[PDB]
RNA sequence: UAACUUUACGUUGUAGCUCCCUUUCUCGAAAGAGAACCGUUGCUACAAUAAGGCCGUCUGAAAAGAUGUGCCGCAACGCUCUGCCCCUUAAAGCUCGCUUUAAGGGGCAUCGUUU
């Protein structure tokens, strides 16, 4: 259950984004919040490489802080939704 | 159980509906119903602008906005758990107290003076809040300032801004919609090291690396552009093999699963025929792009080389196919200096699939090192780990792929390519796909068109054929509809200027100049003073004469069915009574090429004919079945995808193979014009008109112009039933025709009794199904929107009905010129602005276009006067920006009506109050303001709730009302209604404005269907939550 | 089409400097000047920049008020879920025609999707 920068993407499949409509709104709405923008960072990770202003240092600097910053977020959800009671 | 056809008039603002009983022949007998609808189109009407435009820009001004704060805040804690900050400077939910007021030249002194702490937070907080840029003012602005940076001594833009850059225009930013005083990122941080290196020379136990770490990641963070959706960037599965993960929109096989899928489909248009790749064609296209990147829809013409007959299903420049991964890897593999600029890439089609599988599933340096390793040359993993990202995946698995693209590639279709590797109808109309609709005003019209579609359908059943008709103001942007407009409006001056030039010939004539003539006379200055056919000249006695010209059609309307306005010609007295239906190719010997042909091609020749109709003179063997079929359809997308949904997705009782006929538009005015039939009521008119167009009715019209083609009549045209332009106008307008003083019947018993007088040799103009047409509106329950006006005023003397709000010179005017907040604590200000404002008759732009300075006493000057706080009344509003602001009130949301002592009160309800939840007690009482209003409690009964665009109905002593609600005047407590079809002949452009609700005898709210029946009352039950 | 990183503005409040300024205090050379509590022109800094909802964490019994390296908040479309209204059939009874419960069909949303 535990999600690290290594094995992220095999846990936030479509079905694991789709599993979360039978939440209440009040519920359902945070959780999807948090796995959409953890979703989109990690998918956008890596744009400071594509960007030739972010030089040397700052491009993997960046890298790392957004990685770090999805992980904990899609942690986060996870962890709501477990409290939630889903599997 | 009851056969009819269904015609509709669809418009960009309304729909209207018409139904035609037809017997087992398709020839009209009967007319059942009809009816219009009526909505507000999908578009801002004042200008053109989207429904969906400042709910976008608000949102991402909210999102700017939060994250700036954020940022800052984020500095904030950096700068205390990261270094010396003396944490007892933090206060509260407050910042560092006694902070700096100078940045800008604390900026500008830290290279030769130590900074204080207190001096540190300051400098580090502007620099991280104002962060600079990273269309054409700001780029020329940031230019112009690199460009003085590296002339002058401007080592830091702190410099520039208090050396020159305030001294010049007195201020350091920008005001107004100008753009001057931009700065760059880069030169922000060359400022930013430059600060830490030389000050961290002269001393300060501060700058650590930990502050230069967090302050470079600070300035430079940017999020990351979004894109597309969301599911579509996730590993989900495959839709054909349940045991294998998704692939990546940037592998060989699923790019090339693109192309072909792309190229397949080309079809090549032919001068507007169908004309698709062959094999020899798609073999040579099919590798360009994976050779050269920019191939747009020109690029493969060159391969082509076509010769303009040929377009494709200058302006039309459009990439139509991008190679992304592949000039990416290329890109990436030369930028280390390891490939030459143009040559194949050295790398299997796996190796490339591999490695966009692995940077499309992992994003940090060591997993992509750990799975590219053992497959790449050592050089080619670091030269992909410096330029390479990629992102999105598809929803065909890689297994699945080396199935596909083969018989792609063989030429099979996708579908069927699909199948062999591995729309039922209905009864209502399916909601109209977005996909295919580009357009907002289109989908909106045709979602209520299938309403209306869906409603008949319930009340009667199945319609046997569906004629639509759709006016040529939609599918059009504004811009065109705009230019429609002008060229109708000169159109008609033109007209009314050759009227004139009528007026001048043959006063004589009646006493009313028609436009016949004038176009008779306009088409006789066309032949320049000639004639047709027979041959002879002009300086006939007469120019009507009642004989000696006659306006006949070049090619027969038997056979061509092309009025247009090209066809029709005006000749002499002499010849033409023995043309009968034949072409001028069969009848002046054109074919055998004699001198009764060349001879009369040449004295046309030399006319101002127009170039459609100049080349019209001869039709080399036309297609005589096509053409008649061209002007009697449309060849329009809307029309097309209409016919092909309502054929497909629903079931339509017919009896051919295409029951949907789209009509044209002159078609549709001919018939009227012939039948007799010449205020928001006559969409239902064209409806009629339009349902009655079965191929029964042309045939008839064919027989009848063919026998007449030959003047063989030795009658009228022939129409759907006896008694057609008196029955349609009695059940439209319910009025004889032609008669706008007559009285109107809005009754079922009044128009059965006026049917039965004035129509009584038609025993079917009576039916169970006749009602008098009621104009339907679309409704508009929303309790969202604005939560108040943009601007905000001051509310420290919001004890009075004041407020105040600063207005620049150039918009202030001479009426609130007397409600200026300082008009007696200095009088010698307010005559002088009296003086300028009197002296261009209240014209703000040309009075302040030069400086206003304070005058000091006995003389001399000061300082500018740019903007002035005025005064003005406030009696209520809402408190915005965290108690420290009021606004005016938002556009009204909701009324509650209450009943006691025979008298009726309102109750608004606004936005803001349902957003708090805070539902109201007060009713509106005339005159007094909201203090004084009538407090609501349990002895006020409740009766219903108000929307726009709501049935409504009062019985006024004088009167009776009927009509629907509008808004309500908090001012007087008075609410308006418009009348239902919007009459310009009752009240003041159809609206009955100062209603009076109060001591009325009777008010109740009606409802209303789609369809403009069921007019029933509604009792409300119980108050219904703001939220 | 529909959307997406930002930047520079505008308005409100506070603080600093600054120009006009209507009363009231402080005077022997009549002119003015000084200090104040208010208004207000301009420059800079800071906060807010829809009104507000959800979810997590803190003080805790009447409730907050803060807090978060999270989303939604002026639109479009639609009826699987929730609500309002209207219309059929049913169990009924009214009091001598309105409600209670319904099953079904619709319209609109405080409901659902896209943002």
């Amino acid at each position: 259950m535990k999600i690290t920068s290594s094995n992220f993407a095999t846990i936030a499949t479509s079905e694991n984004f789709a599993k979360l409509s039978v939440l209440p709104k009040n519920h359902r709405e945070p959780i999807k919040g948090l796995f959409k923008s953890a979703v989109e960072q990690f998918s956008s990770a890596r744009d400071f490489f594509k960007n030739e202003n972010y030089s040397k240092e700052l491009a993997e600097k960046f890298n790392k802080e957004a990685v770090n910053e999805a992980v904990e977020k899609l942690q986060k959800a996870i962890d709501l939704a477990e409290k939630q009671g889903i599997q | 159980s009851i056969n009819y056809i269904l015609g509709l008039d669809i418009g960009i603002a309304s729909v209207g509906w018409a139904m035609v009983e037809i017997d087992e022949e398709e020839n009209p007998i009967r007319l059942i119903d009809l009816g219009v609808r009526v909505f507000e189109r999908a578009e801002v009407p004042k200008t053109g602008d989207s429904l969906a435009m400042a709910r976008r820009l608000a949102r991402s001004v909210r999102r700017l906005t939060r994250r700036r704060a954020h940022r800052l805040l984020r500095t904030r804690r950096l700068l205390k758990r990261e270094g010396v900050l003396q944490a007892a400077n933090f206060d509260e939910n407050g910042l560092i107290k006694s902070l700096p007021n100078t940045p800008w030249q604390l900026r500008a002194a830290a290279l030769d003076r130590k900074l204080t702490p207190l001096e540190w937070s300051a400098v580090l907080l502007h620099l991280i809040k104002h962060r600079g840029y990273l269309l054409g003012a700001l780029l020329k602005g940031v230019a112009g300032n690199a460009h003085a940076l590296q002339t002058g001594d401007f080592r830091t833009p702190a410099e520039l801004a208090l050396n020159k850059f305030e001294k010049e225009s007195g201020h350091i930013r920008n005001q107004r919609s100008d753009y001057s005083h931009t700065f760059s990122r880069k030169d922000l941080q060359a400022e930013l090291i430059l600060l830490f290196e030389k000050q961290k020379e002269f001393g300060n136990p501060h700058v650590s690396g930990g502050l230069k770490e967090g302050i470079e990641t600070l300035l430079m963070t940017q999020r990351p552009a979004l894109s597309g959706d969301a599911v579509q960037k996730m590993l989900g599965h495959c839709t054909f093999e349940p045991a294998e993960p998704k692939a990546a929109k940037n592998t060989y096989t699923a790019e090339r699963f693109i192309w072909l899928t792309k190229l397949n489909n080309l079809r090549i248009l032919e001068q507007g025929s169908e004309r698709p790749l062959t094999d020899t064609e798609r073999a040579t296209l099919m590798d360009e792009p994976y050779r050269k990147s920019k191939l747009t829809y020109a690029q493969a013409r060159k391969l082509l080389g076509l010769e303009d007959t040929a377009f494709f299903k200058n302006a039309e420049a459009s990439t139509l196919m991008e190679m992304k991964a592949y000039h990416a890897i290329s890109r990436a593999l030369e930028k280390e200096g390891l490939k030459d600029k143009k040559s194949p890439l050295n790398l299997s089609p796996e190796l490339q699939d591999e490695i966009g599988t692995a940077f499309s599933l992992f994003k940090t340096d060591e997993d992509i090192t750990g799975r590219l390793k053992d497959r790449i040359q050592p050089e080619i993993l670091e030269a992909l780990l410096k330029h390479i990202s990629f992102d999105k995946f598809v929803q065909i698995s890689l297994k699945a792929l080396r199935r596909i693209v083969p018989l792609m590639e063989q030429g099979k279709r996708y579908d069927e390519a699909c199948a062999e590797i591995y729309t039922e109808e209905k009864i209502y109309l399916p909601p109209i796909p977005a996909d295919e609709i580009r357009n907002p005003v289109v989908l909106r019209a045709l979602s209520q068109a299938r309403k209306v579609i869906n409603g008949v359908v319930r009340r009667y059943g199945s319609p046997a054929r569906i004629h639509i008709e759709t006016a040529r103001e939609v599918g059009k942007s504004f811009k065109d509809r705009k230019e429609i407009e002008k060229r109708q409006e000169e159109n008609r001056k033109d007209r009314e200027k050759a009227a004139a030039k009528f007026r001048e010939y043959f006063p004589n004539f009646v006493g009313e100049p028609k436009s016949k003539d004038i176009l008779k006379l306009r088409l006789y200055e066309q032949q320049h003073g000639k004639c047709l056919y027979s041959g002879k000249e002009i300086n006939l006695g007469r120019l009507n004469e009642k004989g000696y010209v006659e306006i006949d059609h070049a090619l027969p309307f038997s056979r061509t069915w092309d009025d247009s306005f090209n066809n029709k010609v005006l000749v002499l007295g002499s010849e033409n009574q023995n043309k009968g239906n034949q072409t001028p190719y069969e009848y002046f010997n054109g074919k055998d090429n004699s001198r009764e042909w060349q001879e009369f091609k040449a004295r046309v020749e030399t006319s101002r004919f127009p170039r459609s109709k100049k080349q019209r003179i001869l039709l080399q063997k036309f297609d005589e079945d096509g053409f008649k079929e061209r002007n009697l359809n449309d060849t329009r997308y809307v029309n097309r995808f209409l016919c092909q949904f309502v054929a497909d997705r629903m079931r339509l009782t017919g009896k051919g193979k295409k029951r949907v006929f789209a009509s044209n538009g002159q078609i549709t005015n001919l018939l009227r014009g012939f039948w007799g039939l010449r205020n928001d009521r006559h969409h239902a008119l064209d409806a009629v008109v339009v349902a009655c167009s079965t191929v029964a009715m042309q045939q008839k019209i064919t027989r009848f112009v063919r026998y007449k083609e030959m003047n063989a009549f030795d009658t009228h045209f022939p129409q759907p039933w006896e008694f057609f332009a008196q029955e349609v106008m009695i059940r439209v307008f319910g009025k004889p025709d032609g008669k706008p003083e007559f009285e109107e019947a809005d009754t079922l018993e009044k128009l059965r009794t006026l049917l039965a007088e004035k129509l009584s040799s038609r025993p079917e103009a009576v039916h169970e199904y006749v009602t008098p047409l009621f104009v339907s509106r679309a409704p508009n329950r929303k309790m969202s929107g604005q939560g108040h006006m943009e601007t905000v005023k001051s509310a420290k003397r919001l004890d009075e009905g004041v407020s105040v709000l600063r207005v620049p010179l150039t918009q202030l005017k001479l009426k609130d010129l007397e409600k200026m907040v300082n008009r007696e604590r200095e009088p010698k200000l307010y005559e002088a602005l009296k003086a300028r404002l009197e002296a261009h008759k209240d014209d703000p732009a040309k009075a302040f276009a030069e400086p206003f300075y304070k005058y000091d006493k006995a003389g001399n000057r000061t300082q500018q006067v740019k903007a002035v706080r005025v005064e003005q009344v406030q009696k209520t509003g809402v408190w915005v920006r965290n108690h420290n602001g009021i606004a005016d009130n938002a556009t009204m949301v909701r009324v509650d009506v209450f009943e006691k002592g025979d008298k009726y009160y309102l109750v608004p309800i606004y936005s803001w109050q349902v957003a708090k939840g805070i539902l109201p007690d007060r009713a509106v009482v005339q005159g007094k303001d909201e203090e004084d209003w009538q407090l609501i409690d349990d002895s006020f009964n409740f009766k219903f709730s108000l929307h726009p665009n709501d049935l409504v109905e009062v019985i006024t002593k004088k009167a009776r009302m009927f009509g629907y609600f509008a808004s309500c005047h908090r001012g007087t407590g008075n609410i308006n209604i418009r009348i239902h079809d919007l009459d310009h002949k009752i009240g003041k452009n159809g609206i009955l404005e100062g209603i009076g609700v109060k001591t009325a005898l009777s008010f109740q709210k009606y409802q209303i269907d789609e369809l403009g029946k069921e007019i029933r009352p509604c009792r409300l039950k119980k108050r219904p939550p703001v939220r």
